This record gives C-alpha cells, structure tokens and sequence, in this order.
C-alpha cells in the first residue's frame, strides 16, 4: 500500500 | 479518465455505499459527520472546467481521523503548483462540525502508486474506498485490499526504475476491480482503454 504521514490540526 | 457516473457504480458495487457522500469537484465542503464513517472522491478542478484529477478523502468519526489518498502522493505544495488545489477550508469545516474538540487528524499519502502517464486515477480512489469501508483504522497500507499495490517516492514518480512497480500496481488494479465490480466487469475492455497506463504518454 501507500506510506503516509500524520499531523494533528486543530481549529 | 473516468467519469463520476462510473466511479458512483462501481463503489456501490465494493460495499460502499453506505458510507459514500458521492463524487464533488474542487469545492467539497467537507464532513458534517459526527458518528458516521463517510467518505467521498473529490477533483482537484471545478465542475465548470471539467474535471482534472480525482483524490479520495475519507472521515472516521471515531478516531477523528480524515484521511487524503490522492494517487501520486504529491506534497501540499506540489497540490498547489500542480493542479491548484489546496483542501484547508474543507479540514476546518470538517472538524468544526464533527469534532467537539476542533481538533482532527490528517492522514495523507506520501507515496505514488499511479504511472506519470496513467489515466486510473479515480480507480484508485475507488479501490481505497473499499480498503477504507472494511479496514477504517488502516486503509493506506497493511489490509488485504492496499497490499495489492505498491508506493513508490512521489519524488521518483518519472524515473524508468519505478516504472515496473507501477506497471504492476495497474495491472493488479483492474484484477481487483474484475473480481468486486459487475459494472467494471461489463465495461472491462472499455474503461481498460480509457485508463491505460500509457493513456497520456507524449508523442
């Protein structure tokens, strides 16, 4: 599959 | 390429509809979606232009996860210059509307898994999507569904030696689609052609 990456976001 | 009408088939026909908001172009307001497992295939143009490239975005409402496969794994910046999209407005929305703490995780792809010259791009997406509907903590690697094909880095996207992975990575596309979908396998021959792996190869 497909690495990915992670990030937290907030509003 | 491929059309909205033959993507909406054939995730209805993998098990997603369910969860499927259906197809949108550039402007996708996001998720209103609290409780529910949704997902959607967003274009990175508006409908007036005519669609461009097709991504994937998924929402796990209980991970408050929102997940973006778009096939060549291409930065946010490389979105910007390559296809002028970018999607903030709709990852703001989405967790103020589906987050009590405003807050949400962004997971994208950072791999290629389409050829430079492919036009499969919204198959992808649909194969994601049943990666998504059954492995919702996992879709981008480690499932049954995404262990068919390989990433490769969206920095070596036109190098010949990456070429045979994504070769394979088309071939085992339009395998997994014959096994799950009536409607792609009615249609085999013609969107094979209309999606080839060299379908926009310069001449």
């Amino acid at each position: 599959g497909v690495q990915s990456l992670k990030r937290r976001r907030c509003f | 390429g491929s059309s909205e009408q033959e993507l909406k088939a054939i995730v209805k026909d993998l098990g997603c509809g369910p969860y499927f908001l259906g197809t949108y172009d550039k402007r996708f307001p996001g998720f209103v979606s609290p409780h529910k497992l949704a997902c959607a295939i967003v274009n990175t143009a508006g409908r007036e232009t005519g669609g461009v490239h097709w991504m994937a975005f998924a929402w796990n409402p209980r991970s408050k996860t929102c997940y973006l496969f778009e096939p060549f794994g291409f930065s946010d910046q490389r979105l910007k210059q390559v296809y002028q999209f970018e999607y903030e407005s709709l990852l703001r929305r989405s967790a103020i509307a589906s987050s009590p703490d405003r807050c949400i995780t962004l997971e994208k792809s950072t791999q290629s898994v389409q050829g430079p010259n492919s036009a499969a791009c919204g198959l992808f997406c649909c194969m994601f999507l049943h990666a998504f509907a059954n492995w919702p903590q996992t879709p981008m690697d480690h499932n049954p569904t995404m262990n068919l094909i390989t990433g490769v880095p969206n920095s070596m996207l036109n190098s010949p030696q990456v070429q045979p992975t994504l070769r394979r990575n088309q071939e085992q596309l339009y395998s997994f689609l014959e096994r799950h979908s009536p409607y792609f396998r009615s249609h085999s021959a013609q969107i094979r052609s209309a999606t080839s792996f060299c379908h926009l190869k310069n001449m």
